[PDB]
């Protein structure tokens, strides 16, 4: 990247996730995960910052839809602490480990990142999000009792 | 069409030469048909395993079984005996006191855990008795199963079962009589009772037990913080008087 | 997953096994690589068939995994299996790690390489210059002398010294690269040596280039051996050239020497 | 899409109602508490109180012979080591911001 | 600015939760009355 | 095939280089101050 993934580095995230919401819409997501898991095995070699955390975070959608493990490769991965996410992918990332974490018999560790991913939530008009995480703050909250 | 299973598949293998025929029929298996017929080969294997107790013969089988039965493409879409296969593999890994895994596989059921299927049903009950004190509940139920004979995991349930209410009942108690025992745990007269009290040795006879609690072990000394408050307290000193 | 299938004793079942986690690997490499002990404990078993192929595949589930130097040592344990080095990318990281890996260990040794120093592995000698004669058939000859100069090999950087590129400009941006770029005096000397023997070789005998590496390292009766033969070849001016661009540049005491060996 | 998540919460409604009746009373029978829990079991009711016991969520005893339960109370908690935890842990997060 | 996160779908004296606790019918009458009625 | 080593080795240096230079001038400005 003289000057290929340098300016194109968002715009080929922006590209990535218009991809899979396509796919979401009116195809299937196995070939995208496909392709998703090899672009982000591309990356993470040259470079770890600013493109290992959108393709993680759909690649942990996609296996969210259905029900998979979805806990072993989460697990192993180095960058899901990029440190730079512009209060972005930090939400969703936080989210679905919380949801990972309550379904998987644990609870403790959950309220932190599930707490942490409602309050780096954006502040004016972000409607649908902020209900199904506080729902499941409160389920689970009520877990804990 | 290169089945070579048609001959002893009605016909029970009560541990006779059938080993050789699995063997046979794995390496045949190295047009869905092939993989139709390798799908119930395998799971009349899982079956047969039960009444061997084998262990990893059981894991395997089971495993081929849960990855045929996931499968999306168009395939057969039910068999009559899947749902007890997969009975018999939760009420498995419920017997080995493994609760994680327990709860990831339920979630894989949309939503038959009470809709039908009470093959899913009896299992669920019987962990929710389990994870709270209910006990009698779970007893009953184990003379009253419809799916199938399930005696392989239920007796090691009720050694573990019987194994933790004696443990239980040696705290919060300093009297109690014979009977009462006898009474609690099920078994009720066959001399086995005073061989588990020698087991669990308790102390006195005459219709009586006894049991003593300290608990004064983390009380009456503060020489145990002195030093991990002192860290405590240097630590405080330290991250208040440096220039960042 | 299949790798239950591998708990069989059929030997074939384990081939099979094998080429469906080398089938499967690219896509479930999370879930494999917690599972690796036993494929290295299958690997391990010198009478069992295909041992090199279950190395391999280990190799490729470490190097997926993010590890280098596990990766890299089955690797190499592997063999014949990485004859490729032009097309898989990460036959490329393997090939990269493996370069890093020799060069420390010559710079280990780089000290004292007489000092008792451990047999270092050939398979990576072997990889190295077959990736040396791959850049010199694709006319790299600055990117592998480089290499080579750093390596603290002498015979690599000696063999592309003669190539497409003029003997004079490669001798000058070596004596460059020695002069400017290396520190250390030992290796120095060594190098200046290397250079003065391609430069006595040089079809046109310039001792200007002579002067420079006779003062880079004091050899003045080699100097003295020089002068005189350049005055023996019937050639005065270039003698009194030779003269007096060295006596400007020594030292008195390099002076005192070379006029006993030369006079005397 | 949170039935699964659910359906997995009436033990902690029984240990809020043994909590709850555990600090209200002191001794009390057992069959009141089947009573004010219906569990639709009094025998199922000395399991539950053991169980609830034995995890240390109460610090109560029960006569088997006699029937009733003898809560154990014990109050000082100014004294116990616990708030100066209580205070660590603040003031810790306040040395951070 | 924003994601507006497409790929998903004092004002009341003091907030505590005992005031809506109660489901009985007036202290007037589901209780005074109700147990003031003669039973006795 | 030596270039795409040489490229992926200098890469991550400059993006070091690029990180320390700002602690750089923080430290400068207290130090005028």
């Amino acid at each position: 990247s003289t000057q290929n993934r340098r300016a194109l580095d968002l715009v080929a995230a922006k590209c990535y996730y218009y991809h899979a919401r396509v796919y979401e819409f009116l195809d299937k997501l196995d070939v995208v995960r496909s392709f998703l898991h090899a672009r982000l095995r591309t990356a993470t070699l040259r470079h770890d910052a600013d493109g290992q955390a959108t393709l993680l975070n759909l690649l942990l959608r996609n296996y969210l839809h259905y029900s998979l493990y979805d806990q072993a490769e989460k697990l192993v991965s180095k960058s899901v602490f990029p440190e730079q996410a512009n209060n972005n992918e930090w939400a969703r990332y936080l989210y679905y480990t919380g949801r990972i974490k309550a379904i998987q018999l644990e609870y403790s560790e959950a309220r932190r990142t599930m707490t942490n991913a409602l309050r780096k939530a954006p502040q004016h008009t972000a409607v649908g999000f902020k209900q199904t995480v506080h729902k499941l703050l409160i389920v689970v909250e009520l877990l804990l009792g | 069409m290169y089945e070579q299973l048609k001959g002893e598949w009605n016909r029970k293998s009560p541990n006779l030469s059938k080993c050789g025929e699995e063997l046979g029929r794995l390496k045949l298996v190295l047009t869905k048909q092939q993989l139709i017929l390798a799908r119930d080969i395998l799971e009349i294997g899982a079956q047969w395993s039960i009444l061997r107790k084998d262990i990893p013969s059981f894991e395997r089988y089971m495993a081929q079984l849960k990855c045929y039965y996931f499968d999306y493409k168009e395939q057969l879409p039910e068999s009559a005996y899947m749902h007890q296969l997969l009975g018999l593999n939760l009420l498995f890994l419920l017997s080995q006191n493994r609760v994680a895994e327990f709860h990831t596989e339920l979630e894989r059921l949309p939503a038959k855990d009470i809709q039908t299927n009470v093959y899913i049903k009896h299992p669920v009950s019987l962990e929710q008795y389990l994870m709270e004190g209910s006990y009698n509940k779970v007893f009953l139920a184990k003379g009253n199963i419809p799916a199938e004979s399930y005696t392989f995991f239920i007796d090691i349930l009720l050694d573990t079962i019987r194994d933790e209410i004696a443990g239980c009942i040696e705290k919060a108690y300093e009297k109690i009589l014979f009977t009462e025992a006898t009474r609690i745990l099920f078994f009720n007269t066959p001399k086995k009772m005073t061989d588990y009290a020698k087991k669990r040795g308790w102390v006195l006879g005459p219709n009586n037990y006894y049991s003593f609690a300290s608990q004064q072990q983390k009380p009456e000394d503060t020489t145990i913080p002195s030093t991990e408050l002192a860290k405590q307290v240097i630590e405080y000193a330290r991250q208040l008087e440096m220039i960042v | 997953g299949i790798i239950s299938l591998l708990d069989e004793d059929e030997p074939q079942l384990k081939e099979f096994a094998l080429h469906k986690l080398n089938a499967v690997v690219n896509d479930f490499w999370a879930e494999i690589s917690e599972s690796v002990d036993k494929i290295e404990v299958l690997y391990e078993d010198e009478g069992f068939r295909s041992r090199q192929f279950a190395a391999l595949v280990a190799s490729k589930v470490f190097y997926h995994l993010g590890a280098f130097e596990e990766s890299l040592n089955y690797a190499l344990g592997a063999g014949d299996l990485f004859n490729v080095n032009d097309n898989s990318e990460y036959v490329e990281t393997i090939i990269a790690k493996c370069i890093d890996h020799y060069t420390k260990q010559c710079v280990e040794n780089a000290d004292l390489p007489e000092g008792e120093k451990k047999p270092i592995d050939q398979r990576l000698e072997g990889i190295v210059n077959k990736m040396f004669q791959r850049c010199l058939d694709d006319h790299k000859y600055k990117q592998a002398i480089g290499i080579a100069l750093e390596t603290r090999r002498l015979d690599v950087f000696e063999k592309t010294i003669l190539e497409s590129n003029d003997v004079p400009g490669m001798l000058a941006y070596s004596l460059k690269l020695c002069m400017s770029l290396m520190q250390n005096k030992q290796f120095r000397n060594k190098v200046l040596r290397v250079l003065v023997k391609i430069y006595m070789n040089l079809e046109k005998p310039d001792f200007i280039n002579v002067c420079q590496c006779l003062i880079f390292l004091d050899d003045p009766q080699a100097v003295s051996d020089i002068l005189e033969k350049l005055v023996k070849e019937d050639n005065l001016l270039m003698a009194y050239q030779i003269c007096f661009d060295l006596y400007e540049s020594a030292s008195q005491q390099f002076l005192s020497s070379v006029i006993q060996n030369l006079r005397t | 899409g949170t039935y699964t998540l659910i359906i997995r919460l009436r033990h902690n409604v029984i240990k809020t109602g043994v909590r709850m009746i555990s600090l209200s009373y002191s001794r009390i029978s057992l069959a009141d508490i089947a009573q004010k829990l219906q569990l639709d079991s009094p025998e199922d009711a000395e399991f539950i109180v053991a169980k609830a016991i034995r995890d240390g969520v109460i610090e109560a005893s029960i006569n088997h012979e006699k029937g009733y339960v003898q809560s154990k109370e014990m109050i000082d908690i100014y004294s116990t080591r616990e708030p100066q935890l209580a205070f660590h842990q603040r003031i810790s997060f306040c040395l951070d911001i | 600015m924003s994601e507006k996160k497409q790929p998903v779908d004092e004002d009341n004296w003091d907030d505590d939760n005992v005031e809506d606790d109660f489901s009985n019918q007036l202290r007037a009458e589901l209780e005074k009355h109700g147990y003031k009625m003669e039973t006795s | 095939g030596l270039r795409q080593y040489y490229l992926s080795k200098i890469e991550e240096l400059q993006l070091i280089v690029n990180d320390k230079s700002q602690n750089l001038r923080r430290l400068q400005a207290q130090r005028n101050e």
